[PDB]
């Protein structure tokens, strides 16, 4: 079930917190229970510098969070 | 004898709950499953501590050691 | 997937960002390889003939080119908070 | 693999995922390897539990003390 | 089994997420599975302790991995 | 099996890769693996500094484990066919 | 051949492991099983000699074998 309600907001803008101070908005693509993610119009940000791509694929073992902004 | 039967022995008793990282729980032991994901009451965190009040689930993953008292 | 570098010298870096050279001599799903002539590069050491290694450890296998062998968290928090 | 029968009653040393020292006397066992110890000292310096159950789990090494 | 109980029990209640890294979500939990997912939501992250300095508020619903939790408690 | 068949539509294309380390790899997409384990053949480096000490070497495996992003271009992919997919989860 | 075959048709040979720690198992192999968990007879610890030893698979980085293993 939690699952499903991220299946929820697909194709809206999400964020997600990443494991090493790192912290991406995207508009969800596709996303799986081991939660590894895809993005487009991502924006990455380190700590701050900012790094931009159209398209993503994010690694489920260093995602901490996913909500919207 | 069986350590899971110790366990399930401290039922309603204080118990210790060591982490594999530095930080443990006292409080009493409510129930457990086959995961060893135990149910505490009144849970006193320790790292640097803080005092819990009710039920709370502590996850079974990261459980090292029961210690029967603390 | 590792077919192709079974029985050439091959170049791996490990999780701990240590570098070997050896000889890929057999593999598992779970990615541990069986090598032959082990030569750490940081310590530079041959450390073994033959060795088992576990596939948790290593992050990347490089084929070495066999014409040209150029190979030789908790102040985090504190971050969210001034944010 | 490990006929843990022959150390009951013997102090062992426990290796524990998570860089946990554990030095007890084994009173007790099952096949998942949790195991019970008695006047279990663990080290991290040094402080001396009681009766103690391990978790097998994050059981990394063990032998005789 | 009693920890399965402890959660139908506690789904709409408030509920103290701690994770792994010391962070902790307090929220209604909306749904939780086998794995110890979680969705919460109007959560509001802290560190450590839930009277800790604010390190964010959620208007929507969040999602915390089951692999990452340390504890589900109520308040 | 979603994001393994996603991969396997990816094969002879041009990806960028960061590891944990923040090692960055850009590469053809040569093959991938259940676990999600990727080899990449032609590799090049985009940041001096995020190549790691590798000789005059073109083909690589990566262990999926050790992945921060995969790096895409819009054009490598149906956005509207990966929705669908992921709508059709199933735990 | 598979790393695991190789190792269980390697029982009574000596052999070097390092484990995660640093630390240096040095004895005869006596028992594998799937999850590369290991018992050895004549061991002796380095960072101490022991009958026997258990190691948890997971927890070993890499093994010297004998020179002699083919």
């Amino acid at each position: 079930t939690p699952l499903d309600l991220l299946k929820l907001n697909l194709d809206e803008r999400v964020y997600i917190k990443l494991r090493g101070a790192r912290t991406l908005v995207g508009t969800l693509q596709a996303f799986d229970s081991h939660s590894n993610i895809v993005l487009s119009d991502a924006v990455e940000t380190i700590y701050e510098s900012e790094r931009r791509s159209e398209m993503v694929f994010i690694r489920g073992d260093t995602v901490t969070l996913i909500s919207t902004p | 004898i069986l350590p899971l039967e110790v366990i399930d022995k401290t039922i309603n008793q204080k118990v210790l709950i060591v982490l594999q990282s530095n930080r443990e729980f006292e409080g009493t032991l409510v129930g457990f499953d086959d995961f060893v994901n135990v149910i505490l009451e009144d849970a006193v965190e320790w790292l640097k501590v803080m005092q819990h009040h009710g039920r709370m689930l502590l996850s079974g993953n990261n459980i090292a050691i029961l210690v029967p008292g603390g | 997937t590792l077919k192709d570098y079974l029985n050439k010298r091959v170049v791996i870096i490990l999780v701990d960002g240590e570098s070997l050279i050896a000889s890929l001599n057999g593999f598992d799903k779970n990615t541990n390889l069986f090598l032959t002539n082990v030569f750490n590069r940081i310590s530079k050491e041959f450390i073994s003939k033959a060795q088992l290694l576990r596939g948790s450890e290593i992050a990347l296998v490089g084929l070495i080119d066999a014409e040209n062998d150029d190979s030789l968290i908790e102040n985090e928090h504190v971050i969210w908070e001034k944010v | 693999i490990l006929d843990l029968a022959k150390y009951k009653d013997s102090k062992i040393r426990v290796k524990l995922m998570g860089g946990k020292l554990v030095i007890g006397v084994l009173k007790g066992y099952d096949q998942l390897m949790n195991l019970v110890l008695d006047d279990t000292v663990e080290y991290m310096n040094a402080r001396k539990l009681g009766l103690t159950v391990i978790r097998g789990t994050i059981l990394v090494s063990l032998s005789s003390a | 089994s009693v920890t399965t109980e402890f959660l139908s029990d506690i789904i709409g209640k408030t509920v103290n997420v701690k994770l792994a890294s010391g962070l902790l979500y307090s929220g209604r939990l909306e749904s939780i599975d086998g794995f110890m997912n979680v969705a919460l939501s109007s959560a509001t992250e802290h560190y450590e302790s839930n009277n800790n300095k604010l390190l964010n508020k959620f208007n929507s619903d969040v999602f915390l991995r089951g692999t990452q939790v340390m504890y589900i408690s109520e308040q | 099996m979603l994001f393994f068949s996603f991969f396997k539509t990816l094969v002879d294309q041009e990806v960028v890769v960061e590891l944990k380390n923040d090692i960055e790899i850009k590469g053809t997409l040569q093959s991938v693996d259940q676990f999600l384990n990727l080899k990449l053949d032609n590799i090049s480096s985009t940041d001096e500094k995020k190549y790691p000490h590798l000789g005059s070497v073109r083909n690589i495996f990566i262990r999926g484990s050790t992945v921060r992003y995969v790096y895409l271009n819009k054009n490598m992919v149906d956005t509207n066919l990966l929705q669908d997919a992921t709508r059709r989860e199933v735990m | 051949m598979l790393p695991l075959y190789l190792l269980t048709n390697a029982k009574g040979q000596q052999m070097q492991i390092e484990l995660k720690n640093g630390e240096i198992i040095q004895g005869i192999l006596t028992n594998v099983d799937n999850w590369m968990n290991l018992t050895l007879s004549n061991v002796t610890e380095y960072s101490v000699k022991l009958n026997e030893i258990y190691i948890r698979g997971t927890f070993i980085k890499f093994i010297k074998l004998q020179d002699n293993i083919i």
